[PDB]
């Protein structure tokens, strides 16, 4: 049963909220919309997560951390990766605390994934521009950058 | 003595009776309270006096209340149970009836918790502390007058120019909500998530979170393989965060002098309100400053439109430092 989930999606994307008479966030109710699909059906959850990852018109920002998370967290880390190159200067708070710490964990795999070039001064450099968001804090950002930079000096 | 059960349900109420006495298990010990208590309701709503005075939407009415009360007397405190029946009769609650609407409480909650007066005075002035002061009514009088009750504590805690009531959502759950023109504003969200009183427990979601976040600093690969466990993850770290900024909101006030009083709380629902007045989809985004002794706090507010048109208050925030 997904085409529930999929359609609690497409309201969220289209008037921020899952269902109307719903007292929840409306990102908490689409972040369990997004995840239940995910686990039912990779393919079309996938594509929510790009379709949240590219939205410039959804309220949450937790969300876009969602979407990106299970993106590098599946068999297309890569249309991760390549987001993260090109869109650097313009990631939220939430975006850039799960690159950071995908990659901190990945210092401790086996086999890392190819890292493009230059990701790594770009992540550093949104982190200096983000660093004095007072938000920064409920993103745990600060301390996941210290364990980032700790791996990988 | 449980003239209005069937044989069947006769025979399981002694079982739950026996279970509650004599299991080991907290669990079935709780399940059996639970069946105890649906079989004792079922006896005293099928009473004929109860059925007649609760039947066709009259479930919350004094008169309701006050056939109950006769029966639980019959198969058996009752003075504060009076001042609250008495209380079923109001529709709004003003300057005439809400120290009367107050001091039912508070003697109820004294009686029915155990607790002194000062004691007393401080459950009720809360939404949550009243949530479970009207819950407990409920065997009583009644699931409908119990939530009546909380309405009518809500109107008198809440006191300003909009109203206060019960509106029905999904599922048929209840939310105490501030209504006012074309907006509403479930009280819970200001009185409860704006003052760092989110639901869920840190220290358990804490320990769940950090459990997966260790496994998947281990093995990321291996972590992943698996998209349950970043749902998991994921919806943990959502509801520490709806906590920490629930928690950082509360105190943001708190630093300004905004304290958490019903003044307070009411002053902001009323501002709030306001600020929604005719809105459109276009704009679903409202905010509004606050003062207090220590300096202004501006509090943003999102509002869904409901197909008819009306704006409900989604998310409450404020800055932080």
């Amino acid at each position: 049963s997904t085409a529930k989930d999929i359609e609690g999606l497409e309201s969220y994307l289209a008037n921020g909220y899952v269902e109307a008479n719903s007292f929840n966030d409306p990102e908490d109710d689409a972040l369990e919309c997004l995840s239940n699909l995910l686990v039912k059906d990779s393919r079309g959850g996938l594509s929510f997560c790009k379709k949240i990852l590219n939205s410039n018109n959804i309220d949450g920002v937790f969300i876009k951390g969602s979407a990106l998370n299970f993106l590098l967290l599946s068999e297309q880390w890569s249309y991760a990766f390549e987001y993260l190159t090109s869109n650097a200067d313009n990631i939220t708070l939430a975006e850039l605390e799960k690159a950071l710490f995908y990659f901190y964990c990945a210092k401790n795999e086996t086999d890392p994934y190819p890292v493009p070039e230059g990701l790594f001064k770009k992540l550093m450099k949104r982190y200096e521009e983000l660093k004095n968001d007072p938000d920064a804090k409920f993103y745990h950002l600060h301390e996941t950058y210290d364990d980032f930079s700790k791996a990988y000096p | 003595e449980n003239n209005y059960l069937s044989v069947s349900e006769k025979t399981e109420l002694e079982i739950a009776k026996q279970k509650l006495k004599n299991s080991k298990d907290p669990a079935e010990r709780e399940k059996a309270q639970q069946k105890y208590d649906a079989l004792l309701e079922k006896d005293i709503s099928s009473d004929k006096a109860v059925i007649t005075a609760c039947s066709n939407g009259q479930a919350a009415s004094a008169a309701c209340a006050g056939e109950r009360l006769k029966v639980i007397a019959a198969k058996g405190y009752p003075d504060a149970y009076g001042q609250i029946v008495n209380l079923l009769n109001i529709t709004s609650v003003d300057a005439q009836n809400q120290q009367q609407v107050k001091d039912a409480m508070v003697n109820y909650a004294m009686v029915q918790f155990g607790v002194d007066r000062a004691t007393a005075q401080a459950y009720v002035e809360t939404y949550d502390g009243m949530k479970v002061v009207a819950a407990s009514m409920a065997p009583v009088i009644g699931a409908a007058a119990a939530s009546k009750i909380e309405v009518l504590a809500g109107k008198q805690r809440l006191s300003n120019s909009f109203e206060v009531s019960s509106l029905p959502d999904a599922n048929g759950k209840n939310h105490i909500t501030a209504v006012k023109g074309d907006a509403k504003i479930p009280v819970d969200k200001i009185e409860l998530y704006m003052r760092g009183k989110a639901s869920g427990d840190l220290d358990s979601l804490q320990a769940e979170y950090n459990s997966l976040k260790d496994a998947r600093i281990s093995s990321q690969k291996e972590f992943a393989k698996d998209p349950n466990n970043a749902k998991r993850m994921e919806v943990l770290e959502k509801q520490i965060h709806n906590i920490e900024r629930s928690q950082d909101m509360a105190r943001v006030l708190e630093q300004a002098g905004i304290v958490n009083t019903a003044s307070n709380n009411s002053m902001i629902m009323d501002k709030l309100l306001d600020s929604a007045q005719g809105a459109t989809s276009a704009n679903r985004k409202t905010s509004v400053v606050v003062s207090g002794p220590n300096g202004n706090v501006r509090i943003y507010a999102t509002w869904t439109i409901l197909p008819d048109g009306t704006k409900r208050l989604s998310t409450v925030n404020t800055g932080t430092f």
